[PDB]
């Protein structure tokens, strides 16, 4: 649960992502969690993805 | 024409039925303006395609 505010008088531009596992297991294996999960709003954003684990 | 100040309720708002847009039920027009003061007063909300919701 990050928080990251913007003071600044300018457009603030965050390029991030998310990663997708080949098995299973090799999710648990790097995420612990069998499901990832992935969050980044403001307070007229939001946006959410979920990772697709295949080959 | 017809003309319908938004006032304070932006037409989505108005849809939706924002605390304080009541004033605006069941409402009519030819031309829906909507103002810069405006604003919403009502659990955060986010409209995907919103534009088009609109339009």
């Amino acid at each position: 649960n990050v928080t990251m505010p913007n003071n600044d008088n300018f457009d603030k531009l965050y390029i991030w992502g998310i990663h997708h596992p080949s098995t299973n297991q090799e999710q648990t294996s790097l995420y612990v969690q069998a499901s990832g999960r992935v969050t980044v709003s403001t307070r007229r954003s939001q946006q959410t993805i979920i990772p697709n684990i295949g080959s | 024409h017809r003309i319908l100040d938004g006032i304070d309720c932006t037409l989505i708002d108005a849809l939706l039925g924002d605390p304080h847009c009541d004033v605006f039920q069941n409402e009519t027009w030819d031309l829906f303006v909507e103002r810069s003061k405006a604003f919403s007063n009502c659990y955060p909300y986010d409209v995907p395609d919103y534009a088009s919701l609109r339009s």
